[PDB]
């Protein structure tokens, strides 16, 4: 099992610093060139830095030269990316990748560079408009509003209610994220059986459980 | 920099049919050793990219015979003969011939299915959001096909395009449908000045406009 595991991704203010790590296993690390490749929120992939197996040779695109420094500790099976004087343009998912043109990629670690402040979400329940309606199925929801940074985690009934759910991508409206999640159940099972959405926002160290009750 | 341009941006295909994706480069990617390091990656949502083709035409270990690469000059093609569900995701071309190494912008490979009308649900602002001075009206248009659907909001019968945020899920793996969320955010005062709130689902030729309404009272 050849593995690359990234870590060290966080929220940084513009002008701030961050060091990412990439732990490798399943191969002789010093034998392979390594790169960092970022994926932007628009999902463009961008090659960011490369280093030789032996550590002696490095390259960078001009857009990161003098800001980012790639290194490796072969004795530790670790690749590093030291990022400094960060701007919002650097906000991305940062992948660690191995040269054969990258045949092995890590899962990535998220970096976000922003002057916007860490903010817990407000969680609002979405119960059907007061009129009792109607068919076999009832759609309920939770509205998760005004948090920063990403991500949030949304579950239903602690994860035991997994079928029939749509959790939508967050949208950024002036410094803050809003997301919603829908769940559809047999109309016979609600409100007789409780439906609760659980929202976690690790950045703010917050969890909120919001039981969906019929409105009056 | 070699700019890599992919077309199309998105490609709906019926399972078991052929797909071909093009990648153009702004300049030669023949490396000085005579070789062309054109690669294709597949990225599935939730996952990291996976190598499928290297050096224009060589299938990476484990990659099925249905994937092939062609090309030479500034134009390169990935063909998938007979697409399966496991093949769906975003395809990226990549040149490793000249530093900086560069990626194409990606091509989204999607499955075709029968057209499906959305299930539409409208929600008033919760009482909890009102105590804080806000008012969002939420509309879910769930499990529809194709991806492009028109959502229209009306307030007391008058169209509102301004305070609305839409968000779309990735094509559902099990049923191949899309779902969408539409949010109309208003102040509490603005909300309390109006009565009928309506969320409307249409195509542009679809003779079935699905309307969902509430009156705040």
């Amino acid at each position: 099992d050849v593995k690359l595991v990234e870590s060290g991704g966080g929220l940084v203010k513009p002008g701030g610093s961050l060091r990412l790590s990439c732990a490798a296993s399943g191969f002789t690390f010093r034998n392979y060139g390594m790169s960092w490749v970022r994926q932007t929120p628009e999902k463009r992939l961008e090659w960011v830095a490369a280093i030789s197996g032996n550590s002696l040779y490095t390259s960078y695109p001009d857009s990161v030269k003098g800001r980012f420094t790639i290194s490796r500790d072969n004795a530790k099976n670790n690749l590093y990316l030291q990022m400094s004087s960060l701007r919002s343009e650097d906000t991305a998912l940062y992948f660690c990748a191995r040269h054969d043109f990258f045949d092995v990629w890590g899962a990535g670690t998220t970096v976000t560079a922003s002057s916007a402040k860490t903010t817990p979400p407000s969680v609002y329940p979405l119960a059907p408009g007061s009129a009792a309606q109607t068919n076999s199925m009832v759609t309920l929801g939770c509205l998760v509003k005004g948090y920063f940074p990403e991500p949030v985690t949304v579950t239903w009934n602690s994860g035991s209610l997994s079928s029939g759910v749509h959790t939508f991508p967050a949208v950024l409206q002036s410094d803050l994220y809003t997301l919603s999640s829908s769940v559809t159940v047999p109309s016979s099972t609600w409100p007789s059986e409780t439906v609760t959405c659980n929202v976690a926002h690790p950045a703010s160290s917050t969890k909120v459980d919001k039981k969906i009750v019929p409105r009056d | 920099d070699v700019l890599m341009t992919q077309s199309p941006l998105s490609l709906p295909v019926s399972l078991g049919d052929q797909a071909s994706i093009s990648c153009r480069c702004s300049q030669s990617i023949v490396k000085s050793n005579g070789h062309t390091y054109l690669e294709w990656y597949l990225q599935k949502p939730g996952r990291s990219p996976k190598l499928l083709i290297y050096k224009v035409s060589n299938r990476f270990s484990g990659v099925p015979d249905r994937f092939s690469g062609s090309g030479s000059g500034t134009d390169f093609t990935l063909r998938i003969s007979r697409v399966e569900a496991e093949d769906l995701g975003v395809y990226y071309c990549f040149q490793g011939s000249h530093i900086p190494w560069t990626f194409g912008g990606g091509t989204k490979l999607e499955s075709k299915r029968a057209d499906a009308a959305p299930t539409v649900s409208i929600f008033p602002p919760s009482s909890e959001q009102l105590t804080s001075g806000g008012a969002s009206v939420v509309c879910f248009l769930n499990n529809f096909y194709p991806k492009d659907i028109n959502v229209k909001w009306k307030i007391d019968g008058s169209e509102r395009q301004n305070g609305v945020l839409n968000s779309w899920t990735d094509q559902d793996s099990k049923d191949s449908t899309y779902s969408m969320s539409s949010t109309l955010t208003l102040t509490k005062d603005e909300y309390e000045r109006h009565n009928s709130y309506t969320c409307e689902a249409t195509h542009k030729t679809s003779t079935s406009p699905i309307v969902k309404s509430f009156n705040r009272n």
